[PDB]
This record gives structure tokens, sequence and C-alpha cells, in this order.
RNA sequence: AAGGAACUCGGCAAAAUGACCCCGUAACUUCGGGAGAAGGGGUGCUCUGUUAGGGUGCAAGCCCGAGAGAGCCGCAGUGAA
RNA sequence: GUACGAGAGGACCGGGAUGGACGCACCGCUGGUGUACCAGUUGUUCUGCCAAGGGCAUCGCUGGGUAGCUAUGUGCGGACG
RNA sequence: GGAGAGUUUGAUCCUGGCUCAGGACGAACGCUGGCGGCGUGCCUAAUACAUGCAAGUCGAGCGGACAGAUGGGAGCUUGCUCCCUGAUGUUAGCGGCGGACGGGUGAGUAACACGUGGGUAACCUGCCUGUAAGACUGGGAUAACUCCGGGAAACCGGGGCUAAUACCGGAUGGUUGUUUGAACCGCAUGGUUCAAACAUAAAAGGUGGCUUCGGCUACCACUUACAGAUGGACCCGCGGCGCAUUAGCUAGUUGGUGAGGUAACGGCUCACCAAGGCGACGAUGCGUAGCCGACCUGAGAGGGUGAUCGGCCACACUGGGACUGAGACACGGCCCAGACUCCUACGGGAGGCAGCAGUAGGGAAUCUUCCGCAAUGGACGAAAGUCUGACGGAGCAACGCCGCGUGAGUGAUGAAGGUUUUCGGAUCGUAAAGCUCUGUUGUUAGGGAAGAACAAGUGCCGUUCGAAUAGGGCGGUACCUUGACGGUACCUAACCAGAAAGCCACGGCUAACUACGUGCCAGCAGCCGCGGUAAUACGUAGGUGGCAAGCGUUGUCCGGAAUUAUUGGGCGUAAAGGGCUCGCAGGCGGUUUCUUAAGUCUGAUGUGAAAGCCCCCGGCUCAACCGGGGAGGGUCAUUGGAAACU
RNA sequence: UUAGGAGCCAGCCGCCGAAGGUGGGACAGAUGAUUGGGGUGAAGUCGUAACAAGGUAGCCGUAUCGGAAGGUGCGGCUGG
């Protein structure tokens, strides 16, 4: 149910996103416990920043994202020193 | 009415078969403390497995939920340790 | 039976109400009352009881019977006056 | 809905059905009274006692009540000439 | 980071009122109105609702139906008709989980509802990881299926057949309870850890591969236990209203004991016993209203509001109960009554828009009965997928903010015309014409983003299990593939001064004035007040001025209002000293010294989420808007300091 | 092992229990003939009470009488 996801921002046509905690229970924009970064998707270049470190401690407790959200992860090599400490 | 009358047909299925649970869970009791009227420690032992044969099965089913039914288990028991 | 003051000078007459316990009581008031205002409720029998409790006596036993729980009865339960 | 009427309205004349008003009759049916009918229940006396009854309490009171006389109940009546 | 101005009067100063300039609206109305972003858009009626959609999902839980033709065979018309169970396809029902969230409304509620800080030794938590263990042996049904029966329907009843990861027993289990020991500690209840004994307490298979046909294996699910993650419930100080023309209020009230009950503490329920509790620091009562981050305003202190977006509670036609489920007393679930609607063959039933739209109705007044699951999200499933009125966008109204226009240079002749005039002129004035000009937009034709990251399937390498180089699992990378908006933004070129400005003011406040009409009449008016014949105040015209796609008026709230004055007034006569006393409560304290740390001062720590205000950058053609970082906000709690003053 | 027990349910029963009915009080609002004052308006009528020693110095509190402002009684006050 703990899902690491994306939290809708910005303007009416170009929209904004933060990579949040929370529970899914919450709705869309709903509650959190704390975020890391942020996504953008309207730039045609990058400039998506991640934390890189914190939800590395989140997902040692256990917190499973969304494909859409965990492949930022695995761009930036998250998940696979998540894997090595799987692996440790 | 939106396709959820399946839940009202086993509802009442699992209400009918819920209390027999119950029910019997109650009579196991009273059956423990009619041997506390009654002066037999023997009766009320061979009871007690009795009792808690069902007290213990009525968690492992539904809603019994057993913070209760250790209060069920040693309000009974000290009875016997009462005789 | 159905009906209720149409009867009639007029609810005249007649029925209706009553007992004790318990709850509850308005306006106004000269604060004494009004008041038992109104408005309803439980009352019998048998069992827990030679009762709780009191009186009486030296005890033994007699009288007074509070509240409840139980339960049985009839339409009714101050069954009558 | 016809003659009539511009409409609105609305017929005589003639058939059939059903009521109110009072009138005779009755008890099968709805109920009413039914004090030498049956059932319950209270106080108290009486048949030696219990049981079961009897008396008196307005027929003690309350629920029913058969015949009988009853009306609001049921029949027909004032028709056709 | 703090402007004032008209008005009492014959004249002056005070005093004191109201008036006015300002700033916002979820605002409405009058007149006009070209466009583009971004944002809102039933406050009154939580009044009633036509129609469609708003919550389903798993054939890899399962039986059967259901098609199917891989082939096999049959009868022949060469047109077919079949009988077996192909790949695979469909899922009424069954069972698993979701439906308790997502979404709306603001009615009650003045209280632990909320805000803040706390406490739990007094609690709960399916779906999440990680660890620890596991997953033995049987049993009886039943829907669907049919077969009858009863019903107008709603549907219901009976008789057989059958399944499962459905249901129910037996074992084994470190749950739990009991019994008896120990150890340690807290804050009383006690708590924690260890041993023994007793008592029961489970589970399930499915998917694919490998098979010696015994099975094995990964993966999914399952039972149990530990923690963490996760939300929830209960308790507590401290906060934010109106009235004393509401002063007395409560008997399960308030106490104890035991009992029951709840996940849990409890008069939470009941018996018993006791008579307390709540109160001038305002109980009880009543009117009123969802609260909060925040919004607006003010220079700040404060005041007003609590719409949208974000937190939480409460409610789901009105009221009451209750089941299954980890979690409800369930917004689109059941049962009951109350009103109402609809149907009925009168016997009976079905219904709940404050879900999205839309309509009625109310009212001054608030919008489209669109498209899409592409992105975000959830739901289930091993996944593809399915489902989504969450959301994504399109549509409406100048509703508001911001952004762009409505031509622009040159041009004196001061044209023409208009208005005024002492008839010389004056102004509408470089304003037009003329000349030159580009094309934002308007128009035409083209080009055409990012949003789209992926999943899934393929490829490898790593690691992990594995009887295994089976076969997977994750982890990496590689290929492939996916747009509602929408050919919309956008850009490119071609076209024309061509499409396009108004309302308000004009005595003094207050920037700007004349001419006609007019004669206490018609009419203006926020304030002082204007008109009984020369109205700069009425109405009109010209001409100014105001601001601009808007302007005025209207109702609101704040401000100016120091005009409820803590910062930031008064009381001799201006509004105001109680007629004066004795005084309980409350209020305040001489001097010197020791001490304490409640107030006070101060550090440290924890926290006051995010968005918003504010500091500073960056992004969108700038702006508005959006993003990044930071500050600030607490009569906060713990802890450690300071000792003059209280 | 040809069935009894256990348990289960139909059924009835009890407490609780919403809505309904009954009953006397609380408060809230419309309405009620008539009346009581209170302001508010064009040269209405009646007096002159105040403000000057206001033609009787006014004025507060109480009492009392009259068309009505007021009158005086008693005490008090300088704003006589």
């Amino acid at each position: 149910a703990v899902k690491i996801r994306l939290k809708r921002m910005g303007a009416k046509k170009s929209p904004f996103y933060r990579i949040v905690v929370a529970d899914s229970r919450s709705p869309r924009d709903g509650r959190f416990i704390e975020t890391v970064g942020t996504y953008n998707p309207v730039a045609k270049p990058a400039e998506v920043k991640i934390d890189e470190e914190l939800a590395l401690k989140w997902l040692q407790t256990g917190a499973k994202p969304s494909d859409t959200v965990r492949n930022l992860f695995s761009s930036q090599g998250i998940m696979e020193k998540f894997h090595n400490a799987k692996q440790g | 009415i939106k396709s959820a009358i399946k839940r009202t047909k086993t509802n009442n299925e699992r209400r009918v078969h819920n209390a027999t649970i119950k029910s019997a869970m109650r009579t196991a009791i009273k059956q423990v403390e009619a041997s506390v009227a009654n002066n037999e420690a023997d009766k009320a032992k061979t009871a007690l497995t009795e009792a808690a044969k069902r007290i213990d099965k009525a968690v492992k089913t539904g809603l019994v939920h057993k913070n209760t039914a250790a209060r069920y288990k040693s309000r009974l028991a000290k009875k016997v340790n009462g005789l």
C-alpha cells in the first residue's frame, strides 16, 4: 500500500511532478511523510533531480514504487545500489 | 445494485454459519460454568478443554479476536483454580 | 350494540371518579397557599421468608411486614360493599 | 347531449333500476334483554376438617347466554288499473 | 515602516458625531466589449429529481456451460450434415480481495470535534518488507447445472448431480491462558527476560519447467511468530464567541466495591454501598456557527472572513439497529419504520444525484447532459490487461488578476466641418487628408513539439536458489513498441489601415466649464447642500478630465476611525465619579539579608507537514503563473544554565 | 454402526429499544378588534413655560392639582 510515487503539480498544460513517499489511501494530491526531489517532463532535455540516498533507507523498510517512478532510480542507480545491499 | 448483490447473497449465508460457531462457543462456556454451580472439578477440567476447543478455533475462523478470548480463558481458568 | 348533549329553561337526572403506596404539578398569590391541581403508573396468589427489619420476651415463641427477585392465574386483580 | 339554442346550456313525453320518509309483519342473520342456564373470582359465615359446595353481599360484581318478547336487523307494503 | 479633507458657528478654538478619498470580493446589476495565457465559478434549499454513466477485478481459486476444429471417422445432395476434445476463446454462478479509499456537501455539533504540545505499563493494524518456522491426515456439503412447483412481476419453493486456494475434523507447532519457579527494572497499576508443567491453536494449493513418474524445482498464494514500516482508537495540559435582561445546575449524576462488557481504560452497563460532583476564573442554559494551515486588511498591535487548493472530524432522503470484513455502524450494501415518488392483475414490490453532467425549484446569481484512461493515480491479477465522471483535457460566462490591441511615422492649411464668440477670433489640432509603414493578432497556405517514462516481449552479464549449463528470480544494459488534448500550441511565408472603445466625472471634497433648455416645477444628491428667470450642482450640446476591455452604481468586510485608545484616550463645566461608608473575595507591597527558581532570562534538543506570505535564484516570448533553495511562524515540550528584580 | 448424544436452527419468550399516540408546563414568531405613549411632516387652533431680574430668579428629587406647557407646597443648589 505504501507506494513511493509522483505527485501532480504545476499549471494546466505543462505539468510538474514531485516524487513522494506516502500512503496510497490518501488521494493523488494527498498528504505524505517525506519527499525526495523533483521530476520534469516538459523539458525536452534532462533535469530529473533525486535525493538519491534517502529513499534507500525507505526501501530497506520496504516501499514498492510504480515502474514509471522506479526507472528514474535505475537511471541514477538507486535500485542497483539497493540491490547490492540486498546482495550484501 | 452495482452488481454487489453477490455480497448480500453470501453475507446472509455467512451470518448463519458464523453464529453457529458463536452460539456453540457460548454454550461451551456456560457448561463449564454449570460445573461451577455444580461441585465437580474433574467434570470442569474436561469441559475446559471442551470449551477452549471451540474458543481457540473461534479466532482461527473469524471475529472473536484473541484479546477477548484471553479473558474467556482466564475467567474460566480461575474457577477451576477455585476448586 | 351504533351515537354522544342533538334532550332541554339548563349535564336536572342518572352513569363516570373514589382506596392506599409512588412519580409528577401550571396561572396567579395577601407567600400561608392554590394542590389530593392536572396527568398517568404499580396493587391479587405461590416460592426465595418462622425475611430485610422492628416490637416483645430471659431465652423459646409471638405479633408488625420494607423492598425486590422468581414464577402461576383469569377479561379484570382496592375484583364484593 | 336528441328537438331547442349562436353558443353556453339543456328537455319534454316514455321505459328500467335503486333509495330516503312513515306503515303492517316477524327472530333465521347483525347485535339487545334474557334475576330456576353454565364458567371464573373477592370478603365472610355454614355443612366437624381438607377437598368440594351452600347462604348473603344490588342477579355481589365481571364475561357469555337458549326459548321468549324485541329495532336500528330482515321481508313485503302504498301496485296496475 | 504611520498623509488627510467638507460640516455645528456671524466669527474662533475645542469637543463630538457622521460623511469622503484607499484596499479587496466565490460578488450581483447598468452600459459597452477584440484576443491570449493562468485561476475560480449554487453562499439561498443538507429542497425534490427525468436519463445516462460514477467499482469492480481473478479461467493461472473452481466446477460446468460456452464456442472451437488440430486432426480422426460417418452419411450423402458436392452441397453439406456431423461425432470425438485442437490451439484457444466467452465468463451467469461459485470462491478470493476490493467496495470503509478515491469524490462531494456544511446540516447538526461551543466539545478533547479541531489547533498545539503530550502520555499509554491501557490499545489495534489484512494488504509492506525483513527474519524465524512451516505447510501432515481425512471428512461432509452446495450453488451453478438441470427437474418440477408457486408467482402479474418482483421472483420464490421443492427433488437430485458437482467442484474448488469454499467449508469442517485429526496430528504437529516458540500464539495464548493456567500453575510453579527465577533474573532485572520502572512511575502505583507493575513491566521485561528465562525455565518447567498443563491446555488446545493451524496451513492450500495453483502456475511453468525438470523428472527415475517416486517426485523435484523456481514463482505465486497459504498458516504461525518476531520486529520494522503503516495508519487508527482512547486519554491530557494549553489555546480561538455572544449574552448575567441565563445563578443555580446534575441521581449513573458523582464516589467506592465486585460483576459483566468492550481491541483497549472506564458508571461504559448493572447490583450493592456512600453522598458527592459542577460554580463567580460564569457552571447550567440559550441564540449562534464546522475547525486549521491560511485569505483580506492594518504601518505594527489587532480586526473581519474560513470560499476554491491542502489537514481532520461529522453527514449520506429523516431516524434506529446490525451483520461480513484488518478496518464501518458503510455516499452509489442489507433489515426496520416516517414522509414522498414509481409500478402492480391491489396480492405485492422496486427507488434515494449534498458522484459527473443536466433539469425542476429556490433566489439578485453561478457553467458543458464532450472526449481520453496518453500522462499521473488507485482497484484487483503472475503479467498483458481490465476498470476508472479520481484525474486528464476540450466547452460556457469580461467573474477576477495579469498580457496584447484597437493603427503608426510624416504632415499647418492650422483644411473642411463642429462648437463658442467681445464676430477679430478661439478650441475640437497634426487630429484628419496626403505621403510612408510593418502585420502582434485578423486572414490564407504550409511545417510540426515536449508531454511518451514505460510496461510487456525479446537480448545478454551479474547474483540467487535449483537434481542441475533444466528452469526461473530479481539487478543491469540493448532492441522494439505506446497521444485524449491536437495538426492544438507553435513556427514559416502571403494579405490589407483594413476587424475592433467605451462608460464615469466636470460648484467645494476632487483633476477638469462653458452655451442652450429650464423657473420650488421637472430633477441631482455620499458629504456640505443645489433650482421660485441669467443652474460652472438639474437635463442637453460642445469641450475637457478620469480610467480602460472595461467603467460606474449596489451590498459586504477591513482601513482612514487615536471614533473602545495594550502599543494608542477620558472624567471641574464638553459624554463620564458610585450620596457616603464598613468591608469578604480579587488587586497591588516599606527596608535589610539568606535561600528557592514558579514568573523572568538563555543555550541545546525535538517539533510547528506541504502549498501560501517573505529572502534569493531559475523556468515558461516577459508578466501573471510555476519551480528550486532559505527564512519566519509556538504564552511548545524536555533538558542545562543565570539570580538583580516579582 | 438399523440410532442416540453433542451441537445447530425454525419457533415462541424476556430486557433493552427508534418512530407513533397521550398529557401539562417552557420559550420563539406571525397575527388580534381597540388603546397607550414615542418621534415625523405644509404660516392649523389654544395659550407663553424657558432663555434678559423672561416680565413671579431659574433648576434638579418627592408630593399634589389642572385645557397644556406647568402651578405652588417642603428641602437643597449658584450654573442668581
